[PDB]
């Protein structure tokens, strides 16, 4: 049955979770550049509290 | 079958946990430590062929870890 | 669990084969040779700190083959 | 269920066999001294055919 060798075959492997034809995978790495240049602030031209 | 490659090899990194991370470090001192506590005697058969071998002290002293190192693997 | 204890080292001997006896030589060299073929880049290293290791050209080559033979096992 | 590696674990361990509560074993090592003194020849004193 070789599945308990298997299990310690992996290491150092990626554990996910899966969800019909979707696998979610909870550890990853992304690069994002963040335009943020069309922010405004909701809270100036407000009398103070 | 015997061999079934270790994944340890390409270590998968990143900031979560990775499979069975605890393990690892007691994995392989407790199989050293198990079989050196088994067969002892090996132990000066390794310090004779270290003392044999290499010139300097430094030299011998790093044949006898490496010996007793890959012995209990049988590597 | 992880590390599980070779039999081998106790080897019972008699006429009759043992239980996995055909797969003995193979087994170990199918590791190394594994390993090797996927990381060529410390072959090299290896040969480097085996020429920096040992005075005579012997000792380098043992230094050479020991840390090549502990490397896939990461004994 | 670790029952591969076990199977790998063991190597150099003897294949017995089992009858009951008994355990066959069929690779042994038996020392005997053969006291072959009372063993006799029945053809002595034949007319040869």
């Amino acid at each position: 049955s070789q599945e308990g060798a298997v299990h310690t075959a992996l290491a150092g492997a990626l554990e996910a979770e899966m969800d019909g034809a979707k696998g979610r995978l909870s550890s990853g790495h992304l690069k994002c550049r963040l335009k943020m240049d069309k922010l405004r602030l909701k809270g100036v031209s407000y009398s103070l509290c | 079958a015997v061999t079934l490659p270790s994944h340890s090899t390409r270590k998968l990194q990143t900031r979560s946990q990775t499979w069975l991370e605890s393990r690892e470090y007691t994995k392989h001192l407790i199989r050293v430590e198990n079989w050196i506590f088994r067969n002892p005697g090996f132990a000066l058969a390794a310090a004779a062929i270290a003392w044999l071998l290499g010139s300097s002290t430094s030299q011998k002293v790093i044949y006898l870890v490496m010996i007793l190192l890959i012995a209990p693997a049988y590597s």
